[PDB]
């Protein structure tokens, strides 16, 4: 019979990073294999369509970042816009949302994102070349912009319909209903949750400026990419048994009948590299559409609505959620409602008043050792229990652990001072 | 035709000096060639109307066939994300 | 083989946090400190969640408790009697010895060579043959090493997206209740229980 | 207009089973390719960074 | 939107005026009193 009831809380904002495409490559097998040579190519044609499959594979990794791109970030049908006036209750998304001061309309926050993680094609090249993403930076910026502005001026209902305006305080206090606590929480606490939601916020900033392995996934993702890339062009110095690894030299010396021994040599080495490189980008391209996958979900759930799935929008009571673009990937800033200095009380099933028993209706029965109250389990806030707060069910015999008390039914109260007398 | 990854100036001076490779020409008006991240695109006329995107060529550029300046040409263009859309927010 | 990281040892202790957690203070221990709450009440807010009212639960507790130890012994029965109840790892298991034995037995290959053991070919031959017996040898074993690295990045692969099915399952049906149908278990779900198994 | 209402219910424990991790495995080319072999090693290098 | 009266059934109560930012004066209609004062204010 003992229970730890909250009696204040905390509004935390965490971070999830989540990667959503991958650097899009475009490999040329006649240039790396056979660079600038016709007779190697002729003996490459041998082969068959082994390039028809590379060239094909590399294009569909390609299309799928940019449909990973189009899933997680085009999710809202109207690019919308905060109004002029940026006040919301006393909650400061001043670091969410656009600079306009910038050249690049992006949060300070996205400009930091950015920073942190890092037409001449000067490096790699040797038939590699990398492909721009159909949407730039500016564009997915336009679209965070656009979802920060539907959540804040409208919550849910953009998500689901139509954008329709709230004042942002209701909003929060129908997420805090949401979660299982009272509207009248928020409304009398409102200042301490804006104070609050507002310090989270600065210290989202200062925990990505510090720490400097705060977006390890993303940065992981281009050094993998780049790491094929290198080695994908490293094997190109590579003889593989041939006389010499530069076909130049192999045309300048030799005659055709074994100049074609030494470059199908190479072939079988260049081919071989090609086909590993291929297959590797094959995997990660699953392993980063997985990753999109999550993101779009996370999106769809965690920013457009509310979420009752645990630890899926962030740890605690999911409140809402904030995206925020990052090269290759989004981050999600979790808004949730913490519990916060619990206090300890002796709890009952239900109570025994009239030799009937009574449950709470909404809420828990309490005792601060000398009275009995009823209570919202997510926060403290000890009510009179009476006929309106609790429904009757069977009589005292049977709960085990029906504790007597007092329950104030109004009407019988009012009835007895209204017309006891009548004279 | 878009030549990726590569200056229109450098597309234009093999095409004059007849080192291109591909030796089918695209044929030229002054106007219909650009400059796109993506690469060199020869043969659209690029617009400064935004639409939504139909063939994407990339770096915010897609391109289709519509009738402009009464005749139908293939143009390029700035995609549009979506109309814009005012909340009237209030106390 | 690389021994991994948490020893089994670690895994049941964490799985008796677990079970400490949601037993003593039910999802609030997931949504952040842990509040002490009794079982009974824990379960009549549970049955709350699946719309059914508190007192169904006050009323027949006895009966509820009576039904859930029996179904306990009948889990116990029936991952003692059925040799596929647990097929999935050892699926996991016996696919991982399949490849290793594979990769190991494509050693004793010749792959056109004169012989398979390399001692053979530079004991018997000079370097200017023993050389393209050699090579050819280790066109095979690459070709061999190639595949056997594929197969376990694709398997990793389906672990990984095994694994993290499994964490959202433990963070919903554990952590707390889900309204999922027919995720956390058939029927409305109250609550869950983990246990560790060996790669599971 | 018929509705079937429950009277009675049944407390069901079912099990579900997902594997987590795999044997974690390392492996040395050069002991595999070519064991304890200092020639066929030579000839591996040519190989590139495999 | 169905707009309704706003009673003590459609409403609850906490706190006192002076906390909430942004509310606003209006009669909340109790049933209960209005029945009293029709059924017995006179009693003959
Ligand atoms: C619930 O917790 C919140 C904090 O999460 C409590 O509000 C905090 O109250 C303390 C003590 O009154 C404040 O500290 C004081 O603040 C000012 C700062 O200028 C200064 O005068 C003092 O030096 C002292 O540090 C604290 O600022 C305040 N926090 C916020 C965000 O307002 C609240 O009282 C708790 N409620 C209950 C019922 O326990
Ligand atoms: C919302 O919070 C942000 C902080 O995240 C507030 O930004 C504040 O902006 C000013 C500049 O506009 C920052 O610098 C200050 O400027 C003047 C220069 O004359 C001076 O008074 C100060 O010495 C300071 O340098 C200020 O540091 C920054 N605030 C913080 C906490 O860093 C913004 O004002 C907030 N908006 C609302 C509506 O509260
Ligand atoms: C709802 O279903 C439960 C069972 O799921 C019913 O409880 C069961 O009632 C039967 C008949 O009274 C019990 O069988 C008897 O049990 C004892 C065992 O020692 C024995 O005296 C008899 O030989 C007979 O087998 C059964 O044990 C009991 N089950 C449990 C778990 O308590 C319940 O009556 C049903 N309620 C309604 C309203 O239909
Ligand atoms: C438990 O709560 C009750 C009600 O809040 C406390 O009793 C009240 O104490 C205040 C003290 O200022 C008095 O003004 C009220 O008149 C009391 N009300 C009643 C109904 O007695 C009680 O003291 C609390 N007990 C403990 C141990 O916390
Ligand atoms: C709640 O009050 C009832 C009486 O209203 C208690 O019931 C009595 O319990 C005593 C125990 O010695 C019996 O001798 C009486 O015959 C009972 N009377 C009735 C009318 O049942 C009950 O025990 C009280 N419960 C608690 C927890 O205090
Ligand atoms: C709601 O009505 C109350 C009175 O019932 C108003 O409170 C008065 O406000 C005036 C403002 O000039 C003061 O001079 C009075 O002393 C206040 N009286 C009391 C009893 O508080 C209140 O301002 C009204 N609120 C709104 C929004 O109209
Ligand atoms: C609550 O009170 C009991 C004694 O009534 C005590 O043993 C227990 O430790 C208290 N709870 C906490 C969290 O301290
Ligand atoms: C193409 O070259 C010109 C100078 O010849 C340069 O100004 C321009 O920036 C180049 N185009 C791109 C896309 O860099
Ligand atoms: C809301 O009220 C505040 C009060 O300080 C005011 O500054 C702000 O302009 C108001 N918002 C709108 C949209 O009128």
């Amino acid at each position: 019979n003992s229970i730890a009831i909250p009696t204040n809380f905390t509004i935390s904002v965490t971070t999830e990073i989540l990667p959503v495409s991958m650097t899009k490559t475009s490999v040329d097998c006649t240039m790396y294999i056979c660079g600038d040579s016709t007779e190697c190519s002729n003996l490459l044609l041998q082969y068959g369509s082994f390039c028809t499959q590379l060239k094909r594979a590399l294009t569909g990794i390609a299309v799928e970042q940019d449909k990973n791109t189009q899933e997680v970030f085009a999710q809202v049908k109207q690019i919308y816009k905060t109004p002029p006036i940026k006040y919301f209750g006393g909650f400061n998304f001043s670091q969410i949302l656009p600079d306009p001061s910038k050249p690049s309309k992006r949060s300070p926050i996205e400009d930091l994102l950015f920073n942190k993680v890092t037409l001449i094609c000067a490096q790699k090249f040797n038939g590699l070349t990398v492909l721009p993403p159909l949407l730039t930076d500016e564009m997915i910026a336009q679209y965070t912009s656009a979802l920060l502005a539907g959540t804040i001026t409208s919550g849910w209902t953009f998500g689901a319909g139509p954008a329709l305006q709230i004042p942002f305080p209701m909003q929060m206090a129908y997420r805090f209903n949401g979660i299982g606590v009272t509207q009248n929480v928020l409304y009398e606490n409102q200042k301490l949750i804006a104070n609050q939601f507002n310090s989270a916020i600065g210290k989202i900033q200062d925990s990505l400026f510090s720490t400097p392995s705060a977006l390890g996934k993303l940065q992981d993702v281009v050094n993998h990419n780049a790491q094929a890339l290198n080695t994908l062009v490293k094997q190109l110095s590579s003889k593989f048994g041939a006389i010499s690894s530069v076909l130049n030299d192999i045309l300048s010396r030799l005659d055709p009948p074994e100049a074609e021994v030494q470059i199908d040599r190479l072939i079988t080495g260049r081919l071989q590299s090609l086909q590993t490189y291929v297959t590797q980008q094959l995997i990660r391209a699953a392993e980063i559409r997985a990753s999109a996958n999550l993101a779009a979900t996370k999106m769809s759930e965690c920013v457009l609505g509310q979420s009752k799935r645990v630890d899926f929008c962030g740890k605690g009571y999911h409140l809402m959620s904030f995206p925020q673009s990052a090269p290759h990937g989004v981050v999600f800033l979790h808004v949730t409602y913490v519990p916060a200095q619990e206090k300890n009380f002796t709890t009952a099933p239900a109570i025994c008043h009239d030799g009937k028993a009574h449950f709470p209706r909404e809420g828990v029965f309490v005792s601060n050792g000398t009275h009995w109250f009823l209570t919202q389990r997510n926060f403290y806030e000890p009510q009179i229990i009476t006929t309106d707060n609790t429904f009757v069910s069977g009589n005292c015999d049977v709960v085990i652990g029906i504790v007597n008390n007092t329950v104030y039914d109004p009407l019988q109260l009012e009835l007895d001072s209204f017309k006891e007398e009548l004279d | 035709v878009l030549y990726q990854g590569v200056n229109c100036t450098e597309v234009s001076v093999a095409i004059h000096a007849d080192q291109l490779t591909p030796t089918w020409r695209v044929y030229s008006t002054g106007s219909n060639v650009f400059q796109t991240r993506a690469g060199c695109l020869i043969g659209a006329e690029y617009v400064n109307n935004s639409y939504e995107c139909d063939i994407p060529i990339g770096a915010g550029i897609c391109a289709s066939y519509q009738t402009q300046t009464k005749s139908q040409s293939i143009i390029a263009y700035t995609m549009s994300l979506g109309a814009e859309n005012s909340v009237a927010y209030s106390n």
